[PDB]
């Protein structure tokens, strides 16, 4: 299929830097106490 | 000049005027009335 | 006084018989 | 397009079974939404500003974490005093029985429009 | 120091619930960006 | 006291419909919109604005009857009674769709004048006001369609008409023209409403069958009382059942409660933004590498490209008659029909 | 509650039936007369059943131009005339 | 207990309309098509 | 609080914090202007929508 | 490679799934 | 902790840092302005103002600095189409230079005001609190935004310190950067009046002026400082949300709609010129203006001007493309090379036949051919369908006048069915597909982007003026109700007045 | 140029998947007390 | 519970220098990933 | 996109001198 190029990284974006701000607030609650 | 249309908007602009007034002098005066 | 029931009961039948005017007029 | 070629044939929008559905999804999502609303508005304070208000319940707690008092007391003076329920189990068994009856209704509309009894 | 600085919390159900949302946002609208 | 002071303790004044400073615009508008819908409905025609009977008078029954939107030459005209339109003569506004705007507009008043009114009881009572925000999302779609939608379009013409078949054509239309199913945003929006409906029925279903007893009778709604401070129910039992049956479950009540409110809101105002860029013709009506695989491959056949037929079958035949301002004369040999692909 | 009487006891009331079995049947009388005088034809501008097209012409009355639609609708009923 | 409160404006502002429009929905029944 | 040279010149301009006029003050005025403003909204409004049409005023492109 | 994304996706939400079973934070009582 | 979604709320009781913050996002946008604006000059082609104007090219940014003046740059080229020139210093790459200088420069103003957020301005003199006096603030803010107008109308827009603003043709031809004079009588209130937006400028600045000094001299009323919370920040920040989701509606409509602000040389044609057939009734009044002078139809289509062709074509209509079809219009149907020319259809008689227009909402639409009366000649049958209307049995040709085909006529079927498909689309143009690989699937122009963005956020500012609205009034509530709320003060029939503690019974 | 498409994806993924772990721990390090 | 678990640390110069070395490594090598 | 990918990395790694220069943990001396 000729699909558009740019969607992949669009989507790998869109899939990383959310997922990846929670994954970083969740770690840094488990470090605290 | 006064076209129509701005003729029309004067009696629309009377008309909200008139009701708007209606509406909160009936309202002032039953509020004095009642306390 | 009038009881309750019977207020309620004539306003059923007469909201069933004009619904039922509405419906002969529909089959109409 | 199961939709679509299933209006083309049965006309479902105008079968009353399909109606009651909508009504029941339609309505679901309004009841879900105000229920929502009315316990949240209602919630009684045990935590700081800074703090989720999530927070203030404990799992397991034998309090109840909303005052219904006051929460029937704002829907009352909503649209008025006997429109609200002031039994939690009456509104609760409501909010199951809506949207419940209305998708029985639409999916026995799927099925008598199966015997090719169409809408009107 | 500054005082008015506070701790930021996000519990692991939070965590779950938003890899939920990302992720089925992601495929919801991954069709689309590629077209 | 003061006249104001006065007129605001008269206006607060605890009684079986409460007024409040919103009720002022609250009820003139949603009464003359309602007035103005049955009104249409009863009495006036859409003869000369879409060349169809609309009206009880005319012979049409409740599921045919609508206050249908203006011509499409009147463009987006206000169309006031007073305005160089209708010229002051009723008749003459009530024939021209003057009764659509009308409608229209105070209902969007009086949607104003309502969420006003939550937060104005929400700030008497003293509750947090919750239920205004969740107004909201009924208050964007209802921006987002029937008015946002037409100002991006040609005229009000193509805005829902007042009407329970008026709207089942808007459904269609949008499923023809827009291909508004395949839209994401629409996507969202019936996810939310469905799991609204979903999540409606479980919250019900849950605290009814984790009950606590207490009372003799076997029909347990008379065992509870609205000024007990113990839960009703149960949450850890319903915590455990849910649990064990769908791996994963609510057990804090707020957050459950929030979730109740925040599933139907977002899912709405998804739909409402998808409904802005149908405004500018903004539609996901299609997928381009599909497109072009149906273009070079003749046997490639998906779902989505009968649905595309089927889209075409809907405007092709449905154009003539609902949009009667273009004058669409199709030919029988230019329909589209699946005999001829 | 709020100082009002309760609807049970005005809807039992037989003063409320003795006002109310005269009004009711006055206003339904009204929008009887209303609709079988043909005035609601007249007020509303709603076509009656012969009066849809002109007795030569089969076109269905559309209005076309924003500023025009009023003196267009009144040729219109002219032409039926 | 008075008369002409709040409630009895907005029941009869829509119990009066209700009426005539029923009126006028009937005799529309006998409208001969 | 540290104290600098602009701090101390603008100073004058952050010092009436919570400083009222009493009573309803220039309430009465405000409302005078907020329902002119109201009537112009809606004059640009109609001139925009075509309701409101004046002399000397066609709201086109060619009018240039 | 649009296949491998969907596919990807599809295999993060089932390992989602797995992990909020069964090693979710535990509710406790009180 | 504080929740995700609740962090930037360190802010609240910080001047300083919210300083900072202010100056970081500010910073933020104008290097995104510098930066946009370097990528649309580096992706620019400015070699055809004709056919290939700036806004078939999905140029965003560009139209805007043209708009107020700038039309040259460093290159040599301009917008309007001249080689050579000098744009002095304020070309597109020079203000996109500026953007990026001034996100730098605020960039380290938030820097150190982030450091240094403990001064003395900030804190109240007689408490030692951090307090801002919120209404002398708005009247400062009022009177200098006041000033800033003024000068933009009466200096900028005037010409008399400053380039002018754009102004152009009712019909896109010949659009340059003028001075404008403004309009003090009811034409000042049109909005394709560029003298009206002069006046506005002018007027609105004095007004601001003046009521910045009002609200700097005179203090607030006790009522309104209580009703509408005038201590707490969150008020100012419902209100200014709720002015800026006013103002994006406003842009949003009069993008879409057209005014003297939104030239259609710099952002495209509208829908509702496509709709009202507008550059076709010029286009046909111009060569019948020319016929009537005595000249034939070659000499009267060849006399069109190639932009007005352009104008009068659908691929240019912002109602026709898709969500996500992204890229710029050439992306689309392809790069337009060259007008073919006007297509008149004839049959066998002779008789002028006319291709009924494609509609804005139809994604596909059929070919039918009429005469002048509207009854259908000739069409294209739907794929395989029989036929009694086709071009074969009633002998469509097609002959074309002005452009690249002046004086050519086609009879062959397939050639003729070909460029009545293409006629579908109003007036018929050579596209190259090949250097962007364009798919032939219809993109909006920057105008439709420009008014979904907008209205999308105008919508969901909405939301955000609600939240913060019952936010800052219900502020002593929203970590939930009392827990000693009366029952009485919520059941009826307990205080006259709802809520009033001194009207029970 | 015609460079490979792909590269972009990998060079993003490259900056991103290593720094995000580093800040991942960064972050938890500095609510660790 | 496990007794073996220690806690990670991560030192903000160590955050500097492996974003440097991630970022300089990225320079490098993406003229070659896009080639 | 190539040479954006190659300013973007080269600006951020400017950003990163400046953070690395002036937002350093400060030696503490003992
Ligand atoms: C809550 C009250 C309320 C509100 C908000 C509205 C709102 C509206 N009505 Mg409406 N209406 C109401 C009550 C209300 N109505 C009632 C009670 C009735 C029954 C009588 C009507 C009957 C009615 C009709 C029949 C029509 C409307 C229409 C309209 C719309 C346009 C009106 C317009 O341009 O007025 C503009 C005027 C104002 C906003 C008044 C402003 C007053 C200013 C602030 C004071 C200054 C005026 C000054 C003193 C007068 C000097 C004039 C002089 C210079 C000549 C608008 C949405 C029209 C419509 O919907 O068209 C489709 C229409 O045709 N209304
Ligand atoms: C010295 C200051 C300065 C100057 C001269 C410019 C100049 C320019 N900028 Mg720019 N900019 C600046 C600072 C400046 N910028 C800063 C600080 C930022 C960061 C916030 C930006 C962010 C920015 C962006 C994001 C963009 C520009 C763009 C542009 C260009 C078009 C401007 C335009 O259309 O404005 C339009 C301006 C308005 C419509 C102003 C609306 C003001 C509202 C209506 C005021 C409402 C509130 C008010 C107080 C109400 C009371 C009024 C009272 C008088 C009654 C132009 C070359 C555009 C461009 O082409 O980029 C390359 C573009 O997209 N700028
Ligand atoms: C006001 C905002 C705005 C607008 C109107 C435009 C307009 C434009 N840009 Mg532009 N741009 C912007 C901001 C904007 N830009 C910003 C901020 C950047 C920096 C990232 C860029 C970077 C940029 C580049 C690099 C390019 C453009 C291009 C273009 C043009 C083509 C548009 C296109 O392909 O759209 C595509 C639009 C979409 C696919 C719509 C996206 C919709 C999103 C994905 C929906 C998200 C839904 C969300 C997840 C739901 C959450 C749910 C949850 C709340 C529950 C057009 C003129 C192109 C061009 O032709 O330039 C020459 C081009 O190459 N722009
Ligand atoms: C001028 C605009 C403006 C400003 C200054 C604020 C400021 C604030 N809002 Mg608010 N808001 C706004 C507009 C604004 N809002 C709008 C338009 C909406 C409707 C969508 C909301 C809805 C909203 C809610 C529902 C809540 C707030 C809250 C808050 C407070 C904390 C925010 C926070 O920590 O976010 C932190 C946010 C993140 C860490 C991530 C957000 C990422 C988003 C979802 C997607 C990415 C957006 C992208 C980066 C930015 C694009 C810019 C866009 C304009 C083009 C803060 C005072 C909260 C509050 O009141 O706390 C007490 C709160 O609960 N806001
Ligand atoms: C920083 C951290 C996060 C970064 C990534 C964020 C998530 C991933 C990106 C999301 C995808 C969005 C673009 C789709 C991909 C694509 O193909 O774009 C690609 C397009 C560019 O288009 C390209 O252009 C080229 C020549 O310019 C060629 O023609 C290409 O074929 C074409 O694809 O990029 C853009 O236009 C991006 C800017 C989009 C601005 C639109 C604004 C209007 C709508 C905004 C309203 C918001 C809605 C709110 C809802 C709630
Ligand atoms: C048909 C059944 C009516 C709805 C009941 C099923 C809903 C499912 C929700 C999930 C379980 C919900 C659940 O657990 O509910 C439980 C709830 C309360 O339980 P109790 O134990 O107190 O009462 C039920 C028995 O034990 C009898 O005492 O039961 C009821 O309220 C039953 C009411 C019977 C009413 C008789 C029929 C009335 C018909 C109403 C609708 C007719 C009009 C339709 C118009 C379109
Ligand atoms: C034989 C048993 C069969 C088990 C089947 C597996 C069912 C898995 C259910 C979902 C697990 C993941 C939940 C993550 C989130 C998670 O762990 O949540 C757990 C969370 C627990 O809430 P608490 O009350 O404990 O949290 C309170 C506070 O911490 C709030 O942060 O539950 C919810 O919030 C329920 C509402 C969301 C329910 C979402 C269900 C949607 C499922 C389908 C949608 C995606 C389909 C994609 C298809 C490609
Ligand atoms: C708590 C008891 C009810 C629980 C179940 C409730 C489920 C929901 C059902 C709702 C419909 C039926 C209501 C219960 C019915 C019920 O309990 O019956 C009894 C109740 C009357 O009882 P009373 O005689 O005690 O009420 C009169 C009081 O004023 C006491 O003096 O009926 C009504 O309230 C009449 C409804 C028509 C009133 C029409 C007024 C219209 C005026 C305009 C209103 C505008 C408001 C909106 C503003 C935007
Ligand atoms: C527009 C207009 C206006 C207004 C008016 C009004 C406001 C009116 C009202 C009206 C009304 C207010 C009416 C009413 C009506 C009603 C009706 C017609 C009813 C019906 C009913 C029925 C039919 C029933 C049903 C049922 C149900 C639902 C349930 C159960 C079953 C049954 C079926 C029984 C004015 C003049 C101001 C101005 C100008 C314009
Ligand atoms: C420091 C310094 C400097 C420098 C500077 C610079 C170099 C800057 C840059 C800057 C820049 C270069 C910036 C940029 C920015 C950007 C931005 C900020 C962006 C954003 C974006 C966004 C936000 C987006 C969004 C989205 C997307 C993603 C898609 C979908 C849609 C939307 C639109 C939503 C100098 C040397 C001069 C001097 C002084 C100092
Ligand atoms: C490609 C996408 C990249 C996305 C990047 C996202 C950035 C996220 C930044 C993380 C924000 C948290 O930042 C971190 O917060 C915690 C609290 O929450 C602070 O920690 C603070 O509180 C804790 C808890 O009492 C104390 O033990 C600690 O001593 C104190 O400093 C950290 O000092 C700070 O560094
Ligand atoms: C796309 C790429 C994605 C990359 C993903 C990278 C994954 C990185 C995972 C980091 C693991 C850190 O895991 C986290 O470690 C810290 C210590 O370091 C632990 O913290 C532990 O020690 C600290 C310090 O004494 C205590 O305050 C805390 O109570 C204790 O649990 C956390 O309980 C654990 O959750
Ligand atoms: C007369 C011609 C020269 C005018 C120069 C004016 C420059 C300064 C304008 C400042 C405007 C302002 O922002 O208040
Ligand atoms: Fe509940």
């Amino acid at each position: 299929m000729e699909v558009n190029q740019l969607g992949l990284i669009a989507t790998a974006l869109f899939v990383l830097v959310p997922s990846v701000f929670l994954i970083i607030l969740y770690v840094q609650t488990e470090s605290q106490q | 000049t006064i076209t129509p249309s701005l003729k029309g908007f004067f009696i629309g602009l009377l008309s909200g005027a008139v009701v708007l007034g209606l509406t909160f002098a009936v309202l002032i005066a039953i509020s004095q009335i009642d306390k | 006084r009038i009881p309750l029931w019977i207020v309620a009961t004539v306003a059923g039948m007469g909201v069933i018989v004009i619904v039922g005017l509405f419906f002969y007029g529909a089959y109409a | 397009n199961f939709m679509i070629v299933f209006q083309a044939e049965h006309n479902i929008l105008m079968h009353p079974f399909h109606q009651l559905g909508v009504a029941g999804v339609f309505g679901g999502a309004l009841f879900c939404a105000m229920h929502g609303s009315l316990v949240t508005s209602s919630l009684i304070r045990e935590t700081t500003e800074t703090e989720s208000a999530n927070y203030g319940y404990k799992f397991g707690q034998e309090e109840e974490t909303y005052n219904i008092v006051a929460a029937h007391g704002y829907f009352g003076r909503l649209i008025f005093q006997y429109a609200s329920f002031n039994n939690s189990r009456s509104l609760h068994f409501f909010l199951a029985a809506w949207p419940v009856v209305g998708v029985w209704f639409t999916a026995l509309g799927i099925s008598t429009m199966a015997f090719n009894l169409n809408g009107f | 120091p500054n005082p008015n600085r506070q701790p930021v919390e996000l519990n692991r159900t939070s965590l779950y619930l938003g890899l939920l949302l990302i992720l089925v946002l992601a495929l919801l609208f991954s069709s689309y960006f590629f077209n | 006291r003061g006249w104001f002071d006065i007129l605001d303790d008269w206006l607060k004044r605890d009684r079986f419909v409460f007024v409040g400073w919103s009720g002022i615009l609250l009820f003139p508008c949603a009464y003359l919109a309602l007035g103005g819908w049955l009104t249409g409905t009863t009495f006036v025609t859409s003869w000369y604005t879409h060349g169809l009977a609309s009206s009880y008078l005319e012979g049409c029954n409740f599921l045919t009857v609508a206050v249908s939107t203006p011509a499409n030459s009147m463009g987006h005209s206000l169309l006031l009674l007073w305005g160089p339109e209708a010229q002051g003569d009723f008749t003459r506004w009530c024939q021209l769709g003057g009764l659509w705007t009308f409608i229209a507009l105070h209902g969007a008043f009086g949607l104003i004048g309502f969420m006003l009114r939550q937060f104005e009881i929400a700030r008497l009572v003293g509750v947090r006001p919750y239920n205004a925000i969740a107004f909201s999302a009924p208050i964007a779609v209802f921006v987002s369609v029937f008015l946002i939608y037409p100002l991006g379009q040609s005229s009000w013409f193509f805005a829902p008409s007042f009407g329970v078949a008026a709207i089942f054509r808007f459904l269609l239309f949008f499923q023809g023209f827009h291909n508004w199913t395949l839209n994401p945003f629409h996507m969202m929006g019936v996810a939310g409403v469905l799991g609204g409906a979903l999540l409606c029925a479980i919250h019900g279903a849950t605290v009814e069958n984790t009950l606590f007893q207490d009372g003799e009778g076997a029909s347990t709604f008379r065992a509870f009382n609205p000024t007990q401070a113990e839960e009703t129910y149960s949450m850890v039992t319903a915590n455990r059942f849910w649990s064990q049956i769908f791996g994963i479950a609510f057990s804090n009540k707020r957050w459950l409660h929030f979730f109740m409110l925040f599933v139907p809101v977002t899912g709405l105002w998804m739909s409402a933004i998808g409904v802005v860029g149908l405004a500018l013709n903004l539609r996901s009506y299609d997928f381009i590498s599909q497109e072009i695989r149906a273009a070079e491959d003749p046997e490639f056949e998906t779902f989505y490209t009968k649905n595309l037929l089927l889209n075409e079958g809907i405007r092709a035949w449905m154009a003539p008659q609902d949009q009667p301002h273009e004058n669409f004369v199709f030919p029988e040999e230019v329909l589209p029909r699946g005999n001829a692909l | 509650t709020t100082g009002e009487r309760p609807f049970s006891d005005i809807i039992t009331s037989v003063r409320y039936w003795v006002i109310h079995s005269i009004t009711i049947p006055a206003l339904f009388i009204a929008g009887w007369l209303f609709v079988s005088t043909g005035l609601a034809y007249d007020v509303f501008g709603t076509p009656r059943p012969d009066s849809y097209y002109a007795q030569e012409q089969r076109s269905i009355p559309l209005v076309t131009d924003r500023f025009e639609a009023k003196q267009q609708v009144e040729t219109f009923l002219e032409q039926l005339k | 207990y008075p008369i002409f409160t709040v409630r009895w404006v907005a029941v009869h502002t829509l119990a009066v309309p209700t009426i005539f429009f029923l009126g006028a929905i009937a005799a529309m029944q006998f409208i001969q098509r | 609080a540290r104290r600098t040279w602009l701090g101390d010149i603008l100073r004058p301009l952050n010092s009436e914090y919570g400083k009222v006029a009493p009573g309803w003050g220039t309430t009465p005025l405000m409302a005078v202007f907020m329902g002119l403003f109201l009537v112009f909204l809606l004059i640009i409004l109609e001139i925009y929508n075509s309701t409101l049409i004046l002399d000397g005023v066609n709201v086109s492109w060619k009018a240039l | 490679m649009e296949t491998i994304t969907y596919v990807f996706i599809f295999a993060c939400i089932i390992a989602l799934f797995f992990f909020a079973i069964f090693f979710r934070e535990p509710p406790r009582i009180t | 902790g504080l929740p995700w979604y609740r962090v930037h709320t360190v802010l609240i009781n910080d001047p300083g840092r919210l300083i900072a913050a202010h100056l970081m996002h500010t910073a933020l946008v104008a290097g995104w302005a510098g930066s946009m604006a370097l990528y649309e000059l580096a992706t620019f082609d400015p070699s055809d103002p004709v056919l290939n104007p700036m806004w078939r090219q999905g140029m965003f940014v560009l139209p805007f600095m043209a708009r107020l003046g700038v039309t040259g740059s460093w290159s040599g080229w301009s917008i309007t189409g001249e080689t050579g020139i000098d744009p002095g210093f304020w070309s597109f790459e020079g203000v996109a230079l500026a953007h990026i200088v001034l996100s730098g420069l605020l960039f380290l103003a938030a820097c150190w005001h982030w450091v240094y957020w403990d001064l003395e301005l900030f804190r109240d003199p007689r408490t030692g609190e951090p307090a801002l006096d919120l209404p002398k603030m708005f009247g400062i803010h009022l009177f200098l935004a006041g000033l800033l107008c003024f000068g933009f109308g009466a200096f900028h827009l005037t010409g008399l310190f400053g380039p002018g603003m754009w102004v152009s043709d009712p019909y896109g031809l010949t659009g340059s950067v003028q001075p404008v004079a403004p309009e003090w009588g009811p034409d000042g209130f049109n909005p394709y009046n560029p003298g009206g937006v002069v006046a506005h400028h002018i007027a609105a600045g004095i007004v601001g002026i003046i009521a910045g000094l009002f609200h700097i001299l005179v203090r607030p009323p006790q009522r309104l400082y209580k009703a509408l919370r005038m201590g707490n920040i969150e008020t100012v920040l419902s209100s200014s949300i709720a002015a800026v989701f006013f103002a994006a509606f406003v842009v949003a409509g009069t993008m879409w709609y057209g005014s003297a602000t939104t030239p259609i040389e710099l952002f495209g044609p509208t829908r509702y010129q496509w709709d009202s057939s507008y550059f076709q009734q010029e286009i046909n009044r111009r060569v019948q203006a020319s016929l009537a002078s005595g000249a034939t139809l070659e000499e009267a289509w060849s006399a069109i001007p190639e932009k007005l062709a352009f104008y009068d074509y659908i691929g240019n209509n912002p109602a026709k493309g898709g969500l996500f079809r992204t890229g710029p219009m050439n992306k689309g149907d392809g790069i337009a090379q060259a007008w073919k020319g006007h297509a008149v259809f004839r049959n066998k008689e002779g008789e002028e036949l006319f291709v009924r227009r494609m509609p804005a909402f139809f994604e596909s639409f059929p070919v039918i051919l009429t005469d002048k009366n509207g009854v259908v000649k000739a069409d294209i049958p739907f794929r395989r369908a029989e036929s009694k209307y086709s071009f074969e049995q009633q002998g469509v040709t097609v002959s074309f006048y002005g452009g690249e085909l002046n004086g050519q006529t086609f009879t062959d079927p397939p050639t003729v069915k070909s460029y009545a498909r293409k006629a579908i689309f109003g007036e018929i143009f050579e596209f190259d597909t090949e250097t962007l690989n364009s798919d032939g699937i219809f993109r909006t122009s920057p105008r439709g982007w420009f008014t979904f963005a907008h209205a999308v956020f105008a919508l969901l500012f909405f939301f955000g003026h609600i939240w913060h609205g019952a936010r800052t009034l219900f502020r002593d509530v929203f970590s939930g109700i009392d827990p000693e709320l009366s029952p009485e003060q919520v059941e009826w029939g307990f205080y006259q007045k709802v809520g009033d503690v001194t009207t029970r019974r």
